[PDB]
C-alpha cells in the first residue's frame, strides 16, 4: 500500500480531501489551526498514489505527502 | 614552420583562387558578355580577387585555406584579441543597460509588467549609458552594489 | 496611447530591435563583405 | 498649439523658456527622451559643429604649420591622421574635457542639472551676458553650423570640390 | 425559418486590447508572475470555446478568423504570381518547357548566397521551384507578366477584401447562432453555389481561355503571337478555326443537339503526347459535368420553400435493428459543436489531399508537369504531408468533441452511445489487426533480409522465389486497362497509363506508363494498410477513451490537454487524448514516410527516366526495386545510401541550401529527442541554480524562469521531431530529384 | 413619395447617411450611397479626399503648364507629359527622386501627424494653418466655408479631370492642348 502523512503546518483547507478520488482522506477536529479540523488518512488501502491531494495542499511545503508504496491491485487501479 | 606559411606564399592558396576563378568563368562562359548572368558572375570574379588578395597576409595551412593564430602573439592581434575586445565590449554593454533596466522595473509598481511591456524611454536611457559599462559595472563592485548577500539569495536545502 | 503600449510589447520590441540588429550586420557584410579579421 | 506648425497640438515636455524654442517636435522625441539631455545634446552637437564648419573655412591660408601639408579630403584626412596616431591624442583629449565639463556624471542616466540649465558648463572667461536671448543667439548658430557642416561634407563627398569655391559659379 | 439575423456595432475597434497581453483568458488577463504564462497565452489564443462559454460568441470568432485565414493565402497566392510576374523565367519557360527549369526565387548577392541563383535558363539566375505554378499557369492560358501581374493585385485586393469582411462580421455585422445553424442552407450554397458554380465558372474559363491557348501552344505557336483572351470571346471566327462547333454557337446546348460539342467536350480518357498532360477538352468536359452534379446536389435540403430534405429527418430515418437508435442525435451533435464538425471536415480534407497526390501523378492534369519530375514528386509528397496533419487533426478535435462537447442525453442509445459500449471490443481487435499485419508486413521484409545475408535468395519472399503477387490489384489493372471501347465504350483511352497500355513520352522522359505490381508492391501495401491500422489504432483509442477508461475513471473531468493524473496506479502519463494525438502523429509520419519513400523509389525505379530513338526505356535507378525493395538493407543502400548521393555532394553547387537544410532539419530532428526523452523535473532544478548565479548579480527577472510545462515538453517534441524529420526529407528529394530529374 | 426620414439631398430615393449630416463645406448633397462613412472613419475619409483634391489640381495644372512651355536644361524628349517615356526619364534624371524625398520627408514628419491628430479629433481634415495672404480669413468662417467648399469642388473636377488627361492621351499619343486644337 501506499503511506499517507498529514504534517502540521496542515490549515484544515479541506482541498486535500475534495481532491481525493478513492475517498482516502477525511477531515477531523484539531485545536493545532484557526480552521479547527485537520487531513486525516484512515484509508490508505485504498489509495492508488495520484497526488491530487498533493496538488491541491495550498501549504509551502506540502502538509499531505504521498510515499508511494508497494504495489496492491487497488494501488495499481486494476479492474481485472 | 612549414606547416603554416603567409597565404601570399602559398602555392595550395593561389591554386585555391585559380579554382574558384575558373569555377565561376565555367558558368560565365554560358552567358553573352552585356547580359545580368554574365554580370553577376563577373562581381563575384571580381571579389574572389580581392577576398583571397585580402587574405593574402595571414597564415596558411597546407590545405591553402587561412588558419587564425589566437595565442595572444600581438602580430595575429586583428585575428582573435582586437574582434574579442570588441565582442566583450559590446556583449558587456548589453548585459549591463539589461541589469540597469531590470533594477529599474523592480522599482515600479508592476515589475512583471514592465518586463513584457517595456518602457521604451527608460530602455532608451539605459541603453545608451552602455558605452562606459566597464567603469559603470568597476564603480557597482566597489561600492558594494554589483552582487547580492548569500545571507539574501533564496537556495534550496543542502 | 494603446498602439505604442502594444508597439512596446515584448515580441513587438524584439522584432523591430533584432530587425534593425540583422540590417546593420546585413548592411556591414554588404559594404564590407568578407571580413576573416580586424 | 505649437508655434512653429500650428495643426500640431504644443510638445507638454518643451517650454518658451528653453532657448530656440518654437514647439518644433512633431516626432515627439521630447516624449521618447528626458528634455533636459536632449537640450544638452542639441547645443553640444551645436557648438562641435560650429568649430567643425570654421574649421574647413579657415583651412585655406590662416596658421598652416611645419606638421601641415595635408589634403583636406575628410576619409583621406581621417585616415592619415589615425594612421599617424594625432586621432587617439585629440580622442583622449576630447575625453579628459568631457569627463572635467560634466564633473563625471557623462551618462544618459547619471548626467544631472542642480544648479545649471541645459548648456551651462561653467565656461565664461570673458564674462559676457548668458542669462537672457544669447542662448537662442548660441542656438540659432549651433543648428545654423549642423545643416552648414552637413553641406559642406557632402559637397566634399560629391565633386570632391572646397567648400568656399562652391559658392562662386559651378553646377554639377 | 432560414433568416440573416445580425448583431450590430458589437465590439468596438480599438487598440486598448492589444496593449493588454491574454485579455481575452480570464486566467491569463491578469498577467505573467512566471515565463509559463507566455508559453498559455500562446497555447489558449485560438482556443475560443475555452475564453467564453457562448457558442454564439465561438461562433462569430470562427467565421471572422476564417476570413483572417483567405486574407493571408491571397496574399500567399498574390506572392506567388508576383514572384511568377517579376522574378521568373515564366515567359521564356513557356517556348521550351522541357528544357528551361522553373525559377521564381532570386537571391540577393550577400555573404556568398548569390550561389543559390542556378543557372536554370530563360535569361535569368534563381531557385528552381517545385510547386507546378508554371504548369497551372500554363493550363489557364497565362502567356506574358502582365497577366501574372494583375492576379497578384487583383489577390491582394482580395486579401483587402478578406481583412474587411473578418474585420466586418467581427466588430459591425456578427451573425446570431441561428445564422449558423442553417446546416441545409449552407449545403445547398456550398453544393450548389462553391463547388458547382466553381466548377462551371472554371469551366467557362477553361472553354474560352485555357483551351484556344493550349491548343496553339501545343501547335507550336510563339505564346507572345497567341492572341489574347478576349480576342478568342470577341472574335468567334477565330475560335470556330480552333473548334469548329463555335460556328453553331449556343443553339445546340438549349436544343439538346449536344454531340456538336464533341470537338470542346471530349471523352478521350490518357494524355496529350505533346505535352503529357491531361487533354483539356477532357478537364472542361470533367468540369461541366461536375458543376451540373453539384448545382443539381445543392437543391437536396429544406430552405424556405417546403421541398428538400431535412438532414434531423434523414438522420433518424436511418435506423436498423443492430444499431439501437442509429443516428438520432447527431444534428443535434453537429449544430452544436464546431469541433465535432472540425473531427469530420479535418478527416475528409485531409483523405482528400491524399486522393489528389495519388491522382494528380497518375493522371497529371498539366502540361509538361508529367515530365518536370521534380514537381510531380513534390506535389505527391506535399499532398501527401498536409493529409496525413488533417487526419491527425481530426482525431484530436473528434476527442476535443468527446471531452468537452458530448453528452449522454444527446447521444442515447445512438450510433456514437453504442461504439463507446463496445470500446473494449473495438480496440482489442484493431490491436490485435494492428499486430497481425505488423508481424505479416513488416517480418516479410525481415526474413528477407535474414535469408539474403544467410545466402538463401531461394528462400526469400520475392518476383524469383517465394512470389506475393498482388492479384486482385494486377486483376483491377487489366480491367482499367480493358475498359477503354468495353465497359466505357465512349472512353478512347485508360483512365490512367499506370494501370496498362501505352508509354507516353514528351521528347525523350517518360510523363507515365504502366506500373507493374509484384511481390516488393504487395510487401509495401501491407507496411501502409499496417501503419494506417495502428495511427488509427492510436487516434480511435485516444477518442473512445477521451472521457473515462477502467484506469481513469473521471477522465473528463481532468479535460482534453493534461500530463496524466499521477505516478498512481501503476502510472498514468500520456492517458489523455491530447497524448493519444501526440502519439499519433509520430505514427502519421511514419506511415507517410514510408508512402513517399515508396512512391520516390518506385517512379524513378520502374516508371520516370528516358525512351532512346530505338525506343528501349532507361528507368532513374534502372528497376533495382524489385529485388531491393524486398529487404531494409535494399532500402537502406539502394534508397537512401544511393540516392542521398545528391545531396550530400551539393556544397559548392547551386543546391547547396539543400545540403545545408538537409544537416540542419537531422540536427532539428535531433533536438527534439531533449524534450521528448526528458522531463521538466530535472530542467526546472537546473533553472533553480541558473536563478541563483542571477539573484547573485542582482539581474534575475520578475518574470520567474519556468521549465516548460509537461504538455509542452511533449508539444515541443512532436513538432521539432516532425519539422527536422520533414524537413531532412525534403532536402533528400528535391536534392535528389532536381539532380537526377 | 420618398423613404420615411431623412433623405439624401444628392439622391433623393437613398436614405441620408447617419454621419454626414449637410454640415460639411462641400458635403451639401451628403453623398455617400455605396455607405463607406457608416463603416470608415469620416475624419481620415476627408483628409484622404482634400489630400487627393490638392495632389490632382497641381498635377493638373502641371500636365497644362508642362505641355505649353518646359525648363531647357530640362532636355524633355516626349511631349506627352503622362507618359511612362518622360516619367521613367525624370526618375533617371533624380528630379522625380529628389521631390519624393520632400514629399516622403512632408508625408512621414507632417502628413502622418496631421493625420493622427485628425483620428484623435484634435484637428480638421486638411487643416496646416496655411493662408500667408489671407484669401480665406478667419478660421471657421462664412468665407472660410466657402473656400473650403471651393477647395473640394476645384479638387474633385482636378481628380477626375486627370482621369480624362491620362487615358485620351493613352489612346490619341497627343497633347491635351493639341488634342483640343486638332480635332
Ligand atoms: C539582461 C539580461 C541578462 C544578463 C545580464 C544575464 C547574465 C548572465 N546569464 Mg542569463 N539569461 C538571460 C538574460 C541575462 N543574463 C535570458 C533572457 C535568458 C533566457 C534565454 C538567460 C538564460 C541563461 C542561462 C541558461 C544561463 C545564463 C547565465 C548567465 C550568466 C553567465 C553569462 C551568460 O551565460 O550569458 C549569456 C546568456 C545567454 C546566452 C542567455 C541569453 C541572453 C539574452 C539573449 C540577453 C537578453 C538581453 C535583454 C533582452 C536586454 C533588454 C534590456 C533593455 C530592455 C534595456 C550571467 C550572470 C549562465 C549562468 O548561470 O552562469 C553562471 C547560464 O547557464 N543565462
Ligand atoms: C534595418 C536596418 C538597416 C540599416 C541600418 C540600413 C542602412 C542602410 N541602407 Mg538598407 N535596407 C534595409 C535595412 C537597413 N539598411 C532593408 C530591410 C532593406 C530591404 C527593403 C534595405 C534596402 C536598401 C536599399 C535599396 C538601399 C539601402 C541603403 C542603405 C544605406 C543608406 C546610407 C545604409 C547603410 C542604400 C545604399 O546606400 O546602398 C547603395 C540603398 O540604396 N538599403
Ligand atoms: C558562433 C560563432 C560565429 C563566429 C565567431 C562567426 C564569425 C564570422 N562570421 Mg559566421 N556564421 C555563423 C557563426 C559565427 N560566425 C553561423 C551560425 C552562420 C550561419 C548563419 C554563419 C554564416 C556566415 C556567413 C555566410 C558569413 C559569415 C561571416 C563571419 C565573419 C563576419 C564579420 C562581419 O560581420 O563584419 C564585421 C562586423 C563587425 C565588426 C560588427 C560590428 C558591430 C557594431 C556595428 C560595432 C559598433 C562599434 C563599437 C566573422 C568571421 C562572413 C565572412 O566574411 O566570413 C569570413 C560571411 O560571409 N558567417
Ligand atoms: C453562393 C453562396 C456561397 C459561396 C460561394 C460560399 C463560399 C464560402 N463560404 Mg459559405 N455560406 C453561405 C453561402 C456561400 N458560401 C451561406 C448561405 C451561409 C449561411 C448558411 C454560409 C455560411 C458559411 C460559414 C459559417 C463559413 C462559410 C465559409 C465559406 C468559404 C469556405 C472556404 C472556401 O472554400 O474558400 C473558397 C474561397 C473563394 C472561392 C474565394 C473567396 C470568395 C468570395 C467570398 C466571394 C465568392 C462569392 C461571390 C458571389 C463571387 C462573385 C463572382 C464574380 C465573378 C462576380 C467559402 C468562401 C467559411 C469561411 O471561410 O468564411 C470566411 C465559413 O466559416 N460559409
Ligand atoms: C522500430 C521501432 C519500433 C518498433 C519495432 C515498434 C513496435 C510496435 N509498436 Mg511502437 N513506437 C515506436 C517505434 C517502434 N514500435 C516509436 C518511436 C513510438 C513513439 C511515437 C512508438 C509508439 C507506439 C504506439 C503509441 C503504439 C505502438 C505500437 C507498436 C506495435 C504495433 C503492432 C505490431 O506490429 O506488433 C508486432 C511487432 C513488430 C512489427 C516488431 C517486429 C516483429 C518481428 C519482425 C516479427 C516477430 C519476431 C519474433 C517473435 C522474434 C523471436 C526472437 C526471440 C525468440 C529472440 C509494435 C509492437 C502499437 C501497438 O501496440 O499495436 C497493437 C501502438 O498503439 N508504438
Ligand atoms: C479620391 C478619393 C476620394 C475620397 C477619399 C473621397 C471621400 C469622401 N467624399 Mg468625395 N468625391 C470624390 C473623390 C473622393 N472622395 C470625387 C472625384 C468627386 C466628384 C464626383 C467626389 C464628390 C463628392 C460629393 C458630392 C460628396 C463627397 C463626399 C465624400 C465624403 C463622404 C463619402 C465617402 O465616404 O467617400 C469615400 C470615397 C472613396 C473611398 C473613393 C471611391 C472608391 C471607389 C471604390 C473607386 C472606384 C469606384 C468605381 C469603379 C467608379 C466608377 C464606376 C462608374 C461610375 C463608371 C468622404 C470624405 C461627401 C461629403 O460629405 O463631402 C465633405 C459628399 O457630399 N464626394
Ligand atoms: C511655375 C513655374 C513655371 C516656369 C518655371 C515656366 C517656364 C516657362 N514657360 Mg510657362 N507657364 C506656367 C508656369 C511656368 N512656366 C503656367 C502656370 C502657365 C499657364 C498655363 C504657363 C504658360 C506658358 C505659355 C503659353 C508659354 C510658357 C513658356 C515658358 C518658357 C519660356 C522660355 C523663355 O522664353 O525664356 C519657360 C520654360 C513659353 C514657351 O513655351 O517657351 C518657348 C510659352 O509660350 N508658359
Ligand atoms: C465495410 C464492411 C463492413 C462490414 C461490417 C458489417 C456491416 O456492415 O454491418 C452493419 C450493421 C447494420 O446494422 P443496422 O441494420 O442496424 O444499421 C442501420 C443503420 O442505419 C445504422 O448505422 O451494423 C452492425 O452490425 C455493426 C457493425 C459490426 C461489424 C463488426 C466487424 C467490423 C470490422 C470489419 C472488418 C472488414 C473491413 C474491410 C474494409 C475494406
Ligand atoms: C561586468 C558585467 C557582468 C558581470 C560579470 C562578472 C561578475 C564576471 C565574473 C567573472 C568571474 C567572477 C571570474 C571570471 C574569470 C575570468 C577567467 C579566468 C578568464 C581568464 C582569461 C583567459 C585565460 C584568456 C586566456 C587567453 C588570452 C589571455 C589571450 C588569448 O589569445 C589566449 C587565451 C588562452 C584565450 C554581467 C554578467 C552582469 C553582464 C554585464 O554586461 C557586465
Ligand atoms: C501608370 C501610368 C502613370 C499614370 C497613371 C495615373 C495617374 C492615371 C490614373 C487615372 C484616374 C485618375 C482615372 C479616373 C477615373 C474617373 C471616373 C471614371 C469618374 C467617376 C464616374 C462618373 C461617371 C461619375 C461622375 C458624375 C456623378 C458623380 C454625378 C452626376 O451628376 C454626373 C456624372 C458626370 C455622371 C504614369 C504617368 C506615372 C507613368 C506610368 O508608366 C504609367
Ligand atoms: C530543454 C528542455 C527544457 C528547457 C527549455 C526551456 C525552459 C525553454 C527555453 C526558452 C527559450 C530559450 C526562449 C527564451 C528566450 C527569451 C524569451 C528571451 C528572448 C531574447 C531575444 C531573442 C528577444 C524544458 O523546460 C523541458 C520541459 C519538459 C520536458 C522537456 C524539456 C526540455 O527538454
Ligand atoms: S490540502 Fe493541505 S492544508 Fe488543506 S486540509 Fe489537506 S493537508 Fe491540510
Ligand atoms: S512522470 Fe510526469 S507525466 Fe508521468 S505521472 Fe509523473 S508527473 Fe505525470
Amino acid at each position: 500500500a501506499h503511506t499517507v502523512k498529514i504534517y502540521d503546518n496542515c490549515i484544515g483547507c479541506t482541498q486535500c480531501v475534495r481532491a481525493c478520488p478513492l475517498d482516502v482522506l477525511e477531515m477531523v477536529p484539531w485545536d493545532g489551526c484557526k480552521a479547527g479540523q485537520m487531513a486525516s488518512a484512515p484509508r490508505t488501502e485504498d489509495c492508488v498514489g495520484c497526488k491530487r491531494c498533493e496538488t491541491a495542499c495550498p501549504t509551502d511545503f506540502l502538509s499531505i505527502r504521498v510515499y508511494l508504496g508497494g504495489e496492491t491491485t487497488r494501488s495499481m487501479g486494476l479492474a481485472y | 614552420a612549414d606547416v603554416l606559411t603567409t597565404c601570399q606564399q602559398n602555392e595550395a592558396f593561389h591554386k585555391r583562387e585559380a579554382n574558384e576563378i575558373r569555377q565561376l568563368q565555367n558558368r560565365q562562359s554560358k552567358y553573352d558578355a552585356n547580359s545580368g548572368g554574365y554580370l553577376a558572375l563577373q562581381a563575384q570574379i571580381d571579389q574572389v580577387h580581392k577576398r583571397f588578395d585580402k587574405y593574402g597576409e595571414l597564415l596558411c595551412g597546407q590545405d591553402g585555406l587561412p588558419h587564425l593564430i589566437t595565442d595572444g602573439d600581438w602580430r595575429h592581434a586583428r585575428e582573435f584579441t582586437i574582434p574579442a575586445i570588441l565582442f566583450l565590449y559590446i556583449t558587456g554593454w548589453i548585459g549591463w543597460v539589461g541589469r540597469s533596466y531590470l533594477q529599474y522595473t523592480k522599482q515600479t509598481k508592476n515589475p512583471t509588467e514592465q518586463e513584457i511591456i517595456l518602457d521604451l524611454p527608460m530602455a532608451f536611457k539605459y541603453m545608451l549609458s552602455g558605452f562606459l559599462w566597464p567603469l559603470s559595472a568597476w564603480q557597482e563592485y566597489r561600492s558594494g552594489k554589483l552582487l547580492a548577500k548569500e545571507d539574501e539569495i533564496s537556495v534550496s536545502p543542502r | 496611447m494603446n498602439l505604442k503600449k502594444y508597439l512596446s510589447t515584448a515580441p513587438v520590441v524584439a522584432t523591430l530591435w533584432l530587425f534593425l540588429t540583422a540590417g546593420i550586420l546585413i548592411e556591414l557584410n554588404r559594404f564590407y563583405p568578407d571580413s576573416l579579421f580586424y | 498649439q505649437s508655434p512653429a506648425m500650428p495643426f500640431l497640438s504644443k510638445p507638454p515636455n518643451l517650454s518658451p523658456d528653453m532657448p530656440g524654442y518654437r514647439g518644433f517636435d512633431p516626432l515627439r522625441l521630447s516624449d521618447a527622451f528626458d528634455v533636459n539631455w536632449l537640450l544638452e545634446g542639441e547645443v553640444k552637437n551645436g557648438r562641435v559643429a560650429m568649430l567643425a564648419c570654421l574649421h574647413f573655412f579657415v583651412t585655406e591660408y590662416y596658421q598652416f604649420p611645419f606638421y601641415a601639408g595635408a589634403p583636406k579630403l575628410a576619409a583621406p584626412a581621417h585616415d592619415y591622421f589615425v594612421k599617424s596616431g594625432a586621432m587617439i591624442q585629440i580622442l583622449v583629449f576630447i575625453g579628459f574635457l568631457e569627463m572635467v565639463l560634466h564633473r563625471g556624471k557623462v551618462l544618459y542616466s547619471d548626467m544631472e542639472w542642480k544648479g545649471r540649465k541645459p548648456g551651462e558648463l561653467g565656461f565664461n572667461p570673458l564674462n559676457l551676458p548668458n542669462d537672457k536671448a544669447m542662448k537662442d543667439r548660441e542656438i540659432n548658430n549651433g543648428r545654423l553650423a549642423m545643416l552648414g557642416f552637413a553641406g559642406i561634407i557632402h559637397g566634399e563627398f560629391l565633386n570632391g570640390k572646397m567648400p568656399i569655391e562652391q559658392i562662386t559659379n559651378f553646377q554639377p | 425559418k432560414v433568416k440573416v439575423v445580425v448583431d450590430r456595432d458589437v465590439v468596438a475597434t480599438s487598440f486598448e486590447k492589444w496593449a493588454k497581453p491574454g485579455h481575452f483568458s480570464r486566467s491569463l488577463a491578469k498577467g505573467p508572475k512566471t515565463t509559463t504564462w507566455i508559453w498559455n497565452l500562446h497555447a489558449d489564443a485560438h482556443d475560443f470555446d475555452s475564453h467564453t462559454s457562448s457558442l454564439e460568441e465561438v461562433s462569430r470568432k470562427i467565421f471572422s478568423a476564417h476570413f483572417g485565414q483567405l486574407a493571408i493565402i491571397f496574399i500567399w497566392l498574390s506572392g506567388m504570381y508576383f514572384h511568377g510576374a517579376r522574378f521568373s523565367n515564366y515567359v521564356a519557360w513557356l517556348s521550351n518547357p522541357t528544357g528551361i527549369k522553373p525559377s521564381a526565387q532570386v537571391v540577393w548577392p550577400i555573404v556568398g548566397q548569390q550561389i543559390l541563383n542556378a543557372d536554370v535558363g530563360g535569361g535569368i539566375q534563381g531557385i528552381q521551384i517545385t510547386s507546378g505554378l508554371f504548369q497551372l499557369w500554363r493550363a489557364s492560358g497565362i502567356v506574358n507578366e502582365l497577366q501574372l501581374y494583375v492576379t497578384a493585385i487583383g489577390g491582394l485586393v482580395m486579401a483587402g477584401l478578406m481583412m474587411f469582411a473578418g474585420w466586418f462580421h467581427y466588430h459591425k455585422a456578427a451573425p446570431k447562432l441561428e445564422w449558423f445553424q442553417n446546416v441545409e442552407s449552407m449545403l445547398n450554397h456550398h453544393l450548389a453555389g462553391l463547388l458547382g458554380l466553381g466548377s462551371l465558372s472554371w469551366a467557362g474559363h477553361q472553354i474560352h481561355v485555357s483551351l484556344p491557348v493550349n491548343k496553339l501552344l501545343d501547335a507550336g505557336v510563339a505564346p507572345s503571337s497567341i492572341p489574347l483572351p478576349h480576342e478568342f470571346i470577341l472574335n468567334r471566327n477565330l475560335m470556330a478555326e480552333l473548334y469548329p462547333s463555335f460556328q453553331q454557337g449556343l443553339a445546340p446546348f438549349f436544343t439538346l443537339n449536344w454531340k456538336q460539342y464533341s470537338d470542346i467536350l471530349t471523352f478521350k480518357g490518357g494524355l496529350s503526347p505533346v505535352t503529357g498532360g491531361l487533354w483539356l477538352t477532357d478537364v472542361a468536359h470533367h468540369h461541366l459535368a461536375i458543376a451540373v452534379l453539384f448545382i443539381v446536389a445543392g437543391h437536396m435540403y429544406r430552405t424556405n420553400w417546403g421541398i428538400g430534405h431535412s438532414m434531423k429527418q434523414l438522420l433518424e430515418a436511418h435506423k436498423g435493428p443492430l444499431t439501437g437508435e442509429g443516428h438520432k442525435g447527431l444534428y443535434e451533435v453537429l449544430t452544436t459543436s464546431w469541433h465535432a464538425n472540425l473531427a469530420i471536415n479535418l478527416a475528409m480534407l485531409g483523405s482528400l489531399s491524399i486522393i489528389v497526390a495519388h491522382h494528380m501523378y497518375s493522371m497529371p492534369p498539366y502540361p509538361y508537369l508529367a515530365t518536370d519530375y521534380p514537381t510531380q514528386l513534390s506535389l505527391f509528397t506535399h499532398h501527401m504531408w498536409i493529409g496525413g496533419f488533417c487526419i491527425v487533426g481530426a482525431g484530436a478535435h473528434a476527442a476535443i468533441y468527446m471531452v468537452r462537447d458530448y453528452s449522454p442525453t444527446v447521444n442515447y442509445n445512438n450510433v456514437l452511445d453504442r461504439m463507446i459500449r463496445h470500446r473494449d471490443a473495438i480496440i482489442s481487435h484493431l490491436n490485435w489487426v494492428c499486430i497481425f499485419l505488423g508481424t505479416h508486413s513488416f517480418g516479410l521484409y525481415i526474413h528477407n533480409d535474414t535469408m539474403r545475408a544467410l545466402g538463401r535468395a531461394q528462400d526469400m519472399f520475392s518476383d524469383t522465389a517465394i512470389q506475393l503477387q498482388p492479384v486482385l490489384a494486377q486483376w483491377i489493372q487489366q480491367i482499367h486497362t480493358l475498359a477503354p471501347g468495353n465497359t466505357a465504350v465512349n472512353a478512347l483511352a485508360t483512365a490512367s497509363y499506370a494501370f496498362g497500355a501505352d508509354t507516353v513520352t514528351v521528347g525523350s522522359k517518360i510523363a507515365m506508363m504502366p506500373i507493374k505490381l509484384g511481390t516488393a508492391d504487395f510487401m509495401v501495401h501491407h507496411i501502409h494498410a499496417f501503419t494506417i491500422h495502428v495511427t488509427v489504432l492510436i487516434l480511435l483509442k485516444g477518442v473512445l477513451f477521451a472521457r473515462n477508461s477502467r484506469l481513469i475513471p473521471d477522465k473528463a473531468n481532468l479535460g482534453f490537454r493534461f500530463p496524466c493524473d499521477g505516478p498512481g496506479r501503476g502510472g498514468t502519463c500520456q492517458v489523455s487524448a491530447w497524448d493519444h494525438v501526440f502519439l499519433g502523429l509520430f505514427w502519421m509520419y511514419n506511415a507517410l514516410s514510408v508512402v513517399i519513400f515508396h512512391f520516390s523509389w518506385k517512379m524513378q525505379s520502374d516508371v520516370w527516366g528516358t525512351v532512346s530513338s530505338n525506343g528501349t526505356v532507361s528507368h532513374i535507378t534502372g528497376g533495382n526495386f524489385a529485388q531491393s525493395a524486398i529487404t531494409i538493407n535494399g532500402w537502406l543502400r539502394d534508397f537512401l545510401w544511393a540516392q542521398a548521393s545528391q545531396v550530400i555532394q551539393s556544397y559548392g553547387s547551386s543546391l547547396s541550401a539543400y545540403g545545408l537544410m538537409f544537416l540542419g532539419a537531422h540536427f532539428v530532428w535531433a533536438f527534439s529527442l531533449m524534450f521528448l526523452f526528458s522531463g521538466r523535473g530535472y530542467w526546472q532544478e537546473l533553472i533553480e541554480s541558473i536563478v541563483w548565479a542571477h539573484n547573485k548579480l542582482k539581474v534575475a527577472p520578475s518574470i520567474a524562469p519556468r521549465a516548460l510545462s509537461i504538455t509542452q515538453g511533449r508539444a515541443v517534441g512532436v513538432a521539432h521531431y516532425l519539422l527536422g524529420g520533414i524537413a531532412t526529407t525534403w532536402a533528400f528529394f528535391l536534392a535528389r530529384i532536381i539532380s537526377v530529374g | 413619395q420618398a423613404p420615411s426620414g431623412a433623405a439624401m439631398p444628392s439622391m433623393p430615393f437613398l436614405k441620408r447617411p447617419s454621419k454626414l449630416d449637410g454640415s460639411l463645406p462641400g458635403g451639401e448633397g451628403c453623398f455617400d450611397p455605396l455607405g463607406f462613412t457608416e463603416v470608415f472613419s469620416l475624419e481620415w475619409m476627408r483628409e484622404a479626399e482634400v489630400k487627393h483634391c490638392r495632389v490632382a489640381m497641381l498635377a493638373v495644372l502641371g500636365v497644362i503648364a508642362q505641355e505649353f512651355g518646359t525648363l531647357d536644361f530640362y532636355h524633355a524628349q516626349s511631349k506627352l507629359q503622362l507618359s511612362p517615356d518622360l516619367h521613367n526619364q525624370f526618375v533617371q534624371n533624380g528630379a522625380l527622386q529628389q521631390v519624393l524625398l520632400f514629399v516622403c520627408a512632408w508625408e512621414f514628419f507632417v502628413g502622418l501627424p496631421a493625420l493622427i491628430e485628425s483620428l484623435e479629433g484634435r484637428r480638421e481634415p486638411g487643416y496646416f494653418g496655411f493662408d500667408p495672404l489671407k484669401l480665406g480669413g478667419t478660421y471657421g468662417s462664412a468665407q472660410w466655408k466657402r473656400m473650403a467648399a471651393g477647395e473640394l469642388r476645384n479638387g474633385r473636377l482636378a481628380m477626375i479631370a486627370f482621369g480624362g488627361f491620362f487615358h485620351q492621351q493613352l489612346l490619341t499619343k497627343q497633347g491635351i492642348i493639341e488634342q483640343l486644337t486638332h480635332f
